[PDB]
């Protein structure tokens, strides 16, 4: 049945967002005291990444 | 895992982290065991059948 196909595939997208949101939470509770910031990351995701989705971090 | 070169003056949030940092290193240890038994388990009881 369609709607028991778009059920499955709507289960598998919740499934990849608990693993997303599993390590979204993992790079959250990070701190300098126990996580070093390699360059590249600071360069895509403070800079680059933000323009493209219009956030602007404040930086103040 | 690198555990940054930190100096913290404080001893009692130094030797927290410590401990934070205890339980991080074992959780890193049984999340590479357990992703070992659980790749070799299923590939260990399924991979016979379909040969």
């Amino acid at each position: 049945p369609l709607v028991g196909k778009y059920l499955m595939f709507t289960m598998v997208l919740v499934t990849f967002s608990i693993v997303t949101s599993v390590c979204v939470l993992n790079v959250h509770h990070r701190s300098p005291t126990t996580h070093t910031m390699a360059p590249w990351v600071k360069v895509v995701f403070l800079e680059k990444l933000p323009a493209l989705l219009f956030m602007q971090q404040p930086r103040h | 895992m690198k555990r940054p070169s930190v100096v913290d003056t404080d001893f009692e949030r130094s030797v927290k982290e410590d401990w934070k940092y205890v339980a991080m290193v074992i959780d890193r240890i049984f999340l590479w065991m357990f992703i070992i038994v659980c790749l070799l388990g299923t590939v260990g009881l399924f991979l016979p059948p379909w040969l």
